[PDB]
């Protein structure tokens, strides 16, 4: 005797209210485990519904303040011709060591943003880089 | 609170929209 | 003094390489059915790239090569439906093989 | 006619690791021969029907 | 053997054939229950009227509900749900009222082991419609302890019986708010005219408060 | 209890 | 007389115990970071009962937010190990075929069972017919992947409930993690992400038997001195 | 979508039109309404 309603609350609810009323003679073996470490949401079957008219999700898109100083890098030089190696969790790209000096640069208290981005450019070809204007 | 948590702002990397080869001329 | 998941992903080579479309990045040679190239780049999906003609018998198993990438998961919503159809695996194109 | 053996113990455990697919030795042996393809990769008709 | 087999309809259903024509088959729907709160239905199909009464009765047993009582009689609280187009309004009871409700809810109740309620149904008659709808509104009744943890407040009864002591039925488990619900001049709740025209007098039915035999 | 016809599956079983 | 100390010193002792066998030990933030479980699809395709776990969308592409998934993979990695540990018999159920070998050994391996192939109707609701009248159905059943290759839930999530069968499963953004009673939001597709939840699992299961084992000899040189 | 129904169940499901396919395909398959469409449109 035991309950296949799925849809009526959880496994655990439904096992826990049997074995009440008697209806379940012994408990599952899971039980007590479920009991003493208890997921973090009870698992209720739920209905997904749709959204609509002023209903949106709340997840916000992941930005960051370089993601400024990537975007111009990108249209002024383009992507380097040096390949990512996203195996590598410590890579560092041609715009990763342009963004770096950039920010070096504004703690120094530049705060223009034409010249702060040209400055910039003349470091790191005295150190070597090689940086190609798209245009 | 945490410095590198994301901020809210508009797409730096959008594209511009498209635009037929007579966009902009009389 | 625990590095946070914010840090992580914020330092992450992925997070970094912004959008994916027009980037080179490195890929390895994982699987291989006839002259179907399986790429791993270090993203969520894998890509599927036919066999160069020429050289073709350098591309092997754990060959690293050089790929032009298009989208990291090529998915697309289809008229009526409620979500997106997704085919499981990114869009590159193989340029050639990476050597020292 | 040959009779299948029992196919769990006194407590319950099915013996097989692939007991609940019902084809447990069928599925086994697809296991082997797609196991033995895989290591060829990393090393790598008259008569008879 | 604890629990109890109660039909609900059987029905004769036709069924049009593309060579043997018109076919008769059976749909039965019967509930189970044990009188302790666990109560379940389900519908069975035969040929033959008999194997459909297996069916059903032995299927039941697999889709059990439990249903929360008050005080092991009654419902916790006034239950009014629709199920498609079948209204079912329930009004929590004390003892000694009986089962005033349709003739399938009395039998439904006898199986969950509620004493003292009363029903109406309206709209669509539909037994199937009014079975699940039945057990869909007693599974998704409040219990006072739930109460009493969703708000972090007692739950006092007041009996007219026991004039003004206040008889706490239910506590909350976890901490005790200290900040009083908000009283509300008035409630924006939802009334039924039926309920309202008889508490007022104006509800006049020569089929309303009948004698009938104990149900 | 009511006799609702008794069903036996062994009888035609292997 | 013995019976009573046995459950108090064997079975109810661990549940006595935050963290029993110590899983917490055995990933992090980190590890999980590196595998790449924080990689989703693509935000067209999101589940909505998947938002609470998401930490964001990077260039329309979701990240699961692996202070979350570290939380929930405890709990499931701590059910797991104490049913393990209680003798129940573990289920491991995928359809996706890049990995049905991987799995197919991870579970021989811990001792359990693996169910990486197309799943016939009525498996575990008709378990008795298709088995046998004495057919003991599994206590735990551990989803690598909740969705079947037409992109729909695996049927065995609604009937392991329907069953009264708890279930792990590794659910991401585009997973309905409703039913699945310890769910663990993360990266189901990258080979670097399951082949870690094939470790963690098989690690637990394995560490968990033989907890049992150990506690069970100490139970028993004590008991006859 | 429009009065010719598009809301099948299995949409996702990739298109394998091969010649291998159809040696493994089960014959006791009944094609359905929109399986035609498919292969109509290929034609296309
Ligand atoms: S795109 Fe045609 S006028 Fe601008
Ligand atoms: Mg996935």
């Amino acid at each position: 005797a035991g309950s296949r309603l799925e849809t009526v609350g959880s496994i655990f609810s439904r096992t826990r209210d049997l074995v009440r009323a008697g209806v379940l003679k012994e408990k599952p073996l899971w039980f007590d485990v479920y009991d003493a470490f208890p997921p973090l949401r009870e698992p209720v079957f739920q209905r997904p519904r749709v959204r609509y008219g002023k209903a949106k999700a709340p997840i916000q898109d992941i930005w960051y303040h370089e993601d400024r100083i990537r975007a111009k890098f990108y249209s002024v030089y383009g992507s380097g011709q040096r390949a990512f190696d996203l195996f590598n969790p410590n890579f560092k790209s041609t715009c990763q060591r342009f963004v770096e000096k950039y920010t070096e640069l504004q703690k120094l208290g530049e705060t223009d943003e034409e010249k702060l981005f040209v400055e910039t450019g003349k470091a790191l070809l005295a150190e070597g880089v090689i940086l190609r204007r798209v245009g | 609170s945490n410095e590198d948590l994301p901020i809210s702002m508009e797409n730096p990397y959008k594209e511009p929209l498209k635009k037929c080869i007579l966009c902009g001329k009389h | 003094n625990v590095e946070s998941f914010a840090s992580m992903l914020r330092h992450s080579p992925l997070t970094q390489m912004g959008p994916a479309k027009d980037k080179l990045v490195i890929g390895r040679i994982f699987h291989i059915v006839e002259n179907d190239l399986y790429i791993d780049f270090g993203g969520k999906f894998h890509c599927v790239c036919r066999r160069p003609e020429v050289d073709g018998e350098k591309y092997q198993k754990g060959t690293r090569v050089r790929l032009r990438l298009l989208d990291l998961e090529l998915t697309s919503r289809f008229l009526g439906a409620t979500t997106d159809t997704t085919v499981l695996e990114a869009n590159a194109v193989l340029l050639g093989i990476q050597e020292s | 006619p040959r009779q299948r053996a029992i196919q769990w113990g006194e407590d319950g455990r099915p013996f097989h690791y692939l007991f609940y697919t019902g084809k447990q030795s069928y599925y086994s042996l697809m296991h082997d021969v797609y196991g033995m393809l895989l290591n060829l990769e990393k090393h790598q008709v008259i008569g008879s029907r | 053997e604890d629990f109890d087999t109660r039909i609900l309809e059987v029905r004769n259903v036709f069924t049009m054939t593309a060579k043997e024509g018109r076919k008769k088959s059976i749909r039965v729907l019967v509930a189970v229950g044990n009188g302790k709160g666990a109560a379940g239905f389900s519908i069975g199909k035969a040929t033959d009227r008999m194997d459909a009464f297996r069916k059903a009765k032995n299927r039941a047993v697999h889709h059990l509900h439990y249903i929360e009582r008050y005080e092991d009689h009654t419902i916790f609280h006034d239950i009014s749900l629709r199920f498609k187009r079948t209204h079912i309004k329930m009004k929590k009871q004390p003892k000694g009222y009986g089962l005033r409700c349709h003739r399938a809810i009395i039998t439904i109740c006898r199986l969950i082991g509620i004493k003292d309620m009363y029903a109406k149904v309206s709209g669509s008659i539909n037994m199937l419609s009014l079975t699940q709808g039945l057990f869909r509104g007693l599974s998704r009744q409040e219990t006072h302890q739930q109460l009493a943890d969703k708000k972090g407040l007692h739950v006092v009864e007041i009996r007219e019986e026991c004039g003004p002591l206040p008889i706490v039925v239910a506590s909350p488990r976890g901490p005790l708010r200290k900040d009083p619900e908000p009283e509300d001049e008035v409630p924006d709740v939802k009334l039924d005219w039926e309920d309202v025209k008889t508490a007022q007098g104006m509800k006049r039915s020569v089929w309303s408060n009948l004698k009938r035999a104990a149900t | 209890a009511f006799v609702i016809p008794k069903k036996n599956v062994p009888t035609s079983k292997r | 007389e013995d019976s009573t100390d046995f459950n108090d010193k064997i079975l109810n002792e661990p549940l006595k115990h935050s963290d029993f066998f110590n899983v917490k030990e055995l990933f992090s933030v980190r590890s999980l970071f590196d595998a790449r479980v924080h990689l989703g699809h693509k935000a067209g395709c999101r589940h909505r009962f998947m938002e609470p776990y998401i930490f964001g969308s990077r260039l329309d592409h979701d990240i699961i937010d692996l202070e979350q998934t570290a939380t929930h993979l405890q709990l499931a990695l701590n059910f797991t190990a104490h049913m393990a540990y209680r003798k129940g018999i573990i289920l491991f159920i995928s359809r996706n075929r890049q990995f049905s070998y991987l799995i197919e050994n991870m579970a021989r391996d811990c001792g359990e069972y693996a169910h990486t192939r197309y799943f016939r109707g009525g498996m575990l609701t008709n378990a008795r017919l298709l088995f046998g009248p004495t057919v003991r159905l599994p206590d735990l059943i551990i989803f690598l992947h909740t969705l079947n290759n037409i992109f729909e839930p695996h049927v065995a999530v609604r009937d392991a409930a329907k069953m009264n069968i708890p279930t792990v499963g590794i659910v991401d953004t585009n997973c309905n993690p409703c039913l699945i009673t310890y769910p663990v939001p993360g990266n189901d597709d990258s080979p670097l992400a399951v082949h870690l939840y094939c470790r963690l699992f098989q690690t637990a299961i394995t560490r968990a038997k033989e907890k049992r084992q150990q506690v069970e000899a100490l139970y028993r040189l004590q008991g006859q001195k | 979508k429009v009065w010719y129904e598009s809301p099948s169940l299995g949409s996702h499901s990739t298109y394998k039109p091969s010649k291998l396919e159809f040696l493994m395909r089960s014959t006791s398959k009944k094609t359905r309404k929109e399986d035609h469409a498919r292969l109509r449109a290929l034609n296309g």
